[PDB]
């Protein structure tokens, strides 16, 4: 349940980052940098939390890393709502005239309020990896140290696949809204109408996604520190 | 009376706007006899539910007539 | 295949191999309680046949396919880059979003508006272009109803059957990959004491993002342009949009 | 453990249930195949390939199982009648795949009947039924009894066919503008099939009247021929077969009854033999 | 549940309940044999529908009361199972009639008639009446020996149907568009083979094919006739004769027993 | 549609040979018991 929304989250973001680059007047240089932010964020926590997961309660740390998923996912949706004015075709009225066509594609006031979002986005990618990685470390560690060997792979598989099934629906559920409405084919309003449905499309999606990462964390916090299941097995594996 | 009910239908056969062949508006009024009319569903159910209520009443009393 | 559609094809089809690859792959060790020697034999033959499946895919790439554009200078009427002719300027064609459109001569024309199409009537289920001036004679039988003669947006494909061979070979390679993951991860637990298994996941997970995912894009990026040599040098500038992703070099 | 592998797998009961499932399914998928090459739809395109791939799936599965029996023994594989016949059938059913991948001779009448042979397999499926075995063995054993009767029938088809060629020659060599059965006695093969038709008592009187419709072919030889074939061939001989088969059922009853008697008499001797040792103790 | 059901029983198996129901069933069958002339059914149509609704109510009475009396033991016996199926058909055609307009287009609708024949099935109950009065058991012996013969009759019958079915499949595969009037459909292939199995006009289909299509059908049809009429039906005759022979030996030993 | 159909078969024929192995190693587990 923690992994599924974790799987559901990332798959959306890759396209969300990708479409953000193309739509919002970026270069292909910055997009990898936003992508790179998730990668290194796990790397700077793949070791630190592992040293910290050894010393303390695994259950507490995961839900906290589940909590920071909730903060991250909505944060990655604030720029879409706040900055829906970045680059529509004609909504930057100060500089584009509704009757002139060259005016409507120049005077790039979109590159401001763009790098501001990238700070929301580089933060959105960094909080993803810093918090996402302990979920995939500590939880499986709890699978290692509390579940017998002969069924860990049965649990190792489902955890891997619960990340895969979110790789599916992160594209499948997300793209049905990003992919254009029944009207692909009207006059140029549609690029100015498709623009509304992608930022609002993710601002809708991440609002529900992030809150789920909270309620799942709240349930794990209520889970015992001293797991009664392992204590029965620990005495079984302490003797003999 | 005995036999199925019978009805009479006075029906009119006209030719007013349909024909371009002639000036004559043939207006034939004639009566037909129709016998063999069929049982109404209302008359059919009304037999059933008023007959079941009777034969049920037959058994129930004769259940209590044995005690 | 349309880049939006092409992205879906891998996304909606690599998972069905992947999910069971862990499910069948993991349950093999779990049901059989496989040993350390057993899994190593299990991993080897798992990958060996997979590579021959990748090799099988490579053999499939050898087969010829229909070719659109990249026919060297446009039929003798202009060179690569003529593309900016008169009909480019009138309908305001922009060299970044250019897509190939098919003419009735089976010849594939890029930038449907560059095809000289001064009119476009769009139906409910398709996009079509009219008065296509910059087209060559073409137009053998053509067709239409409310209108006569016109060219249809998008690429035209007559031999895409090879596609079912490609995924089929792609699925079973994917399954073998996901049933290689379980054997490697399963062994790591065994050779580490119970208290130290917590730091075991971190050691391998540190190599995941740094040693692999940091140098990888650069290795792709350099060799991505190697097959994308023919960049749109006239407009895009510093390698923003290519036009000839070398269909023979990239495969090799 | 190489032949042991094939021996083991060919022994699993769920595996055999599966393969009989395959036989039932190929039988019933060849059915709906020949029905559904109708161009009256486009939603039928999606099931065409499904049925075709099921076809080749069951086919190649037959090949893999045959190779499994090779790997098992390879030696008695040519001694069991059913297994060797199945090899024959699968061979002659995979021959169509070759003749279509070559397409040399034509897409003609011989081709279609080579395909349909598949369903033949399902015969084995009914060997598993309990009485069918009894009726069939008795049916094969009785057929063995009346072996020479069939040779008398063959002689009499020879007789009546090659004399019906000669009796009715002006009839087959006739010019009457209106006739129906002007062919039945044309040549020898037509004469033999005609003798069969008369043997089945179908349209004997109509053919006889047709013969009479020629002013030639005296009505005392055609009549005698037809009536003597109908009496002798069609009523007696058809009845001797039934008599013989009833006799064979009576025989089978007799041996079963006598063996029951022998077992009961042995049991009575046992109940007499058991008291002996009881007394001897 | 012990006194109410029990009195329902002791009123159900009562020697008057049975006679009342058999009177009903013999009246229904005399009506049902009245309705097969068209000189009486057309006249007395309005009274017959009234009487048949009456009979439907009576059968509601009997079926519900018997079910309440004897639990699933009612479903256990097949004589009643016949009655329950007849009941289901009656109630279904009743509701279908009410959910349609009783007119000519429904008189000539095939499903109306099909639902009507199952009403004819009520006449089967009449045999139960004939059983108590007695059939004289004059055919008790023939019925008993047919009863003995059936286990193998079913087996040979299904074997010959199987042969029919295989030949029908192959004939459909081969001889399309050579007289499509006969077997253009699988079902009409199968019926053509079945009607060949009675040997009526079987040469006609050979001639018809030979006229426009081709004659390869002659070895197939000759082999078909050989197998089915010549070796299968004679098996039915043989097994019946043997069964009645056993019946005769049983009778001989039984009469010598006295 | 030959390639399309030739795909589905190679998907299954492949998986069927995989099933051969799974029982085999399962049978390699219980064969020494005999
Ligand atoms: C004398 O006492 C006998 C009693 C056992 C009675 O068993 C009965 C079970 C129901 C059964 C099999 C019996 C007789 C008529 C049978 C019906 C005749 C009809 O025939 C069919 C089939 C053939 C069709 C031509 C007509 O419809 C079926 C629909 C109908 C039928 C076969 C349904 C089943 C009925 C026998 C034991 O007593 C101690
Ligand atoms: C006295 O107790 C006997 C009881 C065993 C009773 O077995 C019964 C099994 C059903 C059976 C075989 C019996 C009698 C009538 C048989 C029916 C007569 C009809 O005949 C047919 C065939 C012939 C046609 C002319 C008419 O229809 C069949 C459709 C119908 C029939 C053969 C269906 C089968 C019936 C005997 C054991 O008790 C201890
Ligand atoms: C472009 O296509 C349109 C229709 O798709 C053609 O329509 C004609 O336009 C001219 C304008 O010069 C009118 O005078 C004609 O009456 C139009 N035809 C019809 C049938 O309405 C137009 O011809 C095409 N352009 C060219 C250059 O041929
Ligand atoms: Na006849």
């Amino acid at each position: 349940a923690a992994v599924l929304i974790h799987g559901a989250l990332f798959a959306v973001v890759d396209m969300t980052l990708n479409i953000y680059q193309v739509q919002f007047s970026l270069t292909r240089t910055e997009w990898y940098l936003m992508d790179f932010s998730d990668y290194i964020a796990s790397f700077v926590v793949a070791i630190i939390i592992a040293h910290f997961g050894s010393k303390g309660n695994r259950t507490r740390w995961i839900a906290a890393s589940c909590i920071l998923m909730g903060l991250e996912s909505m944060l990655f949706a604030f720029p879409f709502f706040t900055y829906e004015i970045i680059i529509p075709g004609r909504q930057s009225i100060e500089l584009c005239m509704e009757e002139n066509e060259k005016r409507n594609i120049i005077c790039g006031n979109s590159v401001p309020n763009r790098s501001k979002c990238i700070y929301f986005h580089i933060g959105g990618q960094c909080i993803h990896g810093i918090a996402g990685m302990p979920i995939y470390i500590l939880g499986i560690t709890f699978i290692f140290d509390h579940i017998p060997t002969s069924s860990c792979g049965f649990y190792l598989a489902i955890g891997h696949s619960a990340y895969l099934i979110g790789y599916l629906l992160g594209m499948v559920g997300g793209l049905q809204n990003f992919q254009p409405p029944p009207k692909e084919k009207t006059v140029e309003i549609e690029p100015a109408k498709v623009y509304q449905l992608l930022q609002s499309g993710w601002w809708k999606t991440f609002l529900i996604i992030a809150a789920i990462s909270f309620c799942v964390s709240f349930m794990m916090v209520c889970f015992p520190t001293s797991l009664p299941g392992a204590h029965k097995l620990r005495l079984a594996k302490r003797k003999e | 009376s005995i036999y199925p009910p019978e009805f009479f239908f006075k029906l009119l056969v006209s030719n007013r706007g349909v024909d371009n062949s002639t000036y004559c508006d043939y207006k034939l009024t004639f009566i037909v006899h129709i016998h063999g009319l069929p049982l109404s569903s209302k008359r059919t159910s009304f037999i059933v539910m008023v007959s079941t209520s009777f034969f049920i009443a037959l058994v129930v009393f004769y259940i209590l007539f044995c005690l | 295949i349309t880049p939006g559609i092409a992205s879906l094809l891998t996304g909606a089809f690599v998972l069905p191999g992947g999910i069971i690859g862990h499910f069948l792959g993991g349950l093999i060790v779990d049901r059989l309680e496989m040993t350390n020697k057993n899994k190593l034999k299990f991993t080897l033959v798992t990958t060996v046949v997979s590579v021959g499946l990748f090799l099988l895919i490579f053999f499939v790439e050898c087969q010829t396919t229909t070719f659109a554009g990249i026919n060297e200078d446009y039929d003798g009427y202009g060179q690569l880059g003529n593309l900016t002719a008169d009909c480019n300027e009138y309908c305001d064609c922009t060299t970044s979003l250019y897509t190939s459109i098919c003419g009735r001569d089976e010849k594939e024309y890029f930038s449907p508006c560059f095809a000289g199409c001064k009119a476009t009537k769009v139906s409910q289920t398709e996009k079509t272009y009219y008065n296509c001036s910059c087209i060559k004679e073409g137009l053998a039988a053509s067709d239409d109803e409310g209108q006569f003669i016109d060219a249809i947006a998008g690429t035209c494909d007559s031999d895409c059957l090879k596609l079912p061979l490609f995924f089929a070979f792609y699925f079973s390679a994917t399954v073998f990959s996901n049933m290689c993951s379980i054997p490697v991860i399963s062994i790591i637990l065994q050779s580490v004491p119970a208290n130290f298994t917590s730091l075991s996941l971190g050691v391998t997970y540190a190599i995941v993002k740094f040693v692999a995912s940091v140098p990888a894009p650069l290795l792709f990026r350099l060799s991505s342009a190697i097959a994308c040599i023919y960049w749109d040098n006239n407009r895009c500038g510093g390698k923003e949009r290519c036009w000839i992703y070398n269909k023979n070099i990239l495969v090799y | 453990p190489l032949s042991l592998w094939a021996g083991w797998v060919l022994d699993s009961s769920v595996f055999s249930k599966f393969i009989i499932s395959l036989i039932f399914l190929n039988t019933f998928v060849l059915m709906v195949e020949i029905e559904l090459m109708e161009s009256t739809n486009t939603a039928l395109w999606p099931v065409k390939l499904a049925l075709e791939v099921a076809d080749w799936f069951i086919l190649l599965s037959f090949i893999v199982e045959i190779l499994l029996m090779w790997l098992a023994s390879f030696s008695l594989f040519w001694k069991d009648a059913w297994n060797v016949f199945d090899f024959f059938v699968t061979l002659l059913s995979l021959l169509p795949e070759l003749v279509v991948l070559l397409g040399v001779p034509a897409h003609s009448v011989w081709l279609q009947l080579l395909r349909v042979c598949r369903v033949l397999r399902s015969l084995k499926l009914f060997a598993r039924f309990r009485q069918i075995k009894v009726i069939l063995l008795a049916l094969v054993r009785a057929l063995k009894s009346m072996t020479f009767l069939l040779m008398l029938l063959l002689i009499f088809f020879y007789i009546f066919a090659v004399t019906g060629v000669y009796f009715f020659r002006e009839y087959s060599r006739s010019t009457i503008e209106g006739l129906e059965y002007n062919m039945f006695f044309s040549d020898l093969l037509n004469s033999l099939v005609t003798v069969f038709i008369l043997f089945t008592l179908d349209h004997w009187y109509a053919v006889l009247q047709d013969i009479w419709k020629v002013p030639e072919s005296s009505r005392v030889f055609s009549s005698i021929y037809v009536i003597l074939w109908l009496l002798l061939g069609s009523i007696i001989f058809r009845n001797i077969i039934v008599a013989m088969m009833v006799t064979n059922f009576q025989n089978i009853r007799s041996e079963l009854s006598e063996e029951m008697s022998h077992l009961e008499v042995q049991y009575k001797a046992d109940m007499f033999k058991q008291q002996i040792i009881q007394r001897r103790q | 549940l012990l006194g109410l059901q029990q009195m329902i029983l002791s009123l159900t198996q009562s020697l008057g309940f049975e006679t009342f129901i058999f009177i009903v069933v013999c009246l229904n069958t005399v009506i049902l044999v009245a309705q097969t002339f068209t000189e009486l059914e057309i006249r007395g149509e309005w009274y017959f529908m009234v009487l048949d609704s009456i009979f439907l109510s009576i059968y509601v009475l009997e079926a519900v009361l018997k079910l309440i009396a004897l639990g699933l033991e009612y479903f256990y016996d097949p004589w009643n199972n016949l009655d329950f199926f007849i009941m289901v058909m009656a109630v279904l055609d009743f509701v279908l009639l009410q959910i349609n307009s009783l007119s000519y287009s429904f008189y000539n609708h095939s499903l109306f008639r099909i639902l009507k024949v199952f009403k004819s099935m009520r006449a089967l109950r009449a045999i139960r009446v004939l059983r108590r009065l007695s059939i004289l058991t004059s055919l008790h012996e023939v019925a008993g020996t047919l009863s003995g013969s059936l286990p193998s009759i079913t087996a040979i019958l299904t074997l010959m149907f199987t042969c029919l079915f295989l030949f029908s499949v192959v004939l459909r595969a081969l001889f399309q568009d050579s007289d499509p009037k006969r077997f253009q459909n699988i079902f009409t292939t199968l019926f053509t083979l079945f009607t060949m199995l009675t040997l009526d006009d079987w040469s006609l289909i050979y001639i018809d094919n030979r006229a426009q299509g081709a004659w390869y059908i002659i070895p197939i049809l000759m082999i078909y006739i050989v197998i089915q009429y010549f070796i299968f039906l004679n098996l039915v005759i043989a097994v019946l004769v043997d069964n009645f022979q056993m019946a005769l030996l049983k009778g001989l030993e039984k009469v010598k027993l006295e | 549609s030959v390639y399309l159909v030739a795909a589905l078969i190679f998907v299954l024929m492949l998986t069927f040979i995989s099933i051969l192995v799974l029982s085999y190693f399962w049978y390699l587990k219980i064969y020494r018991q005999f």
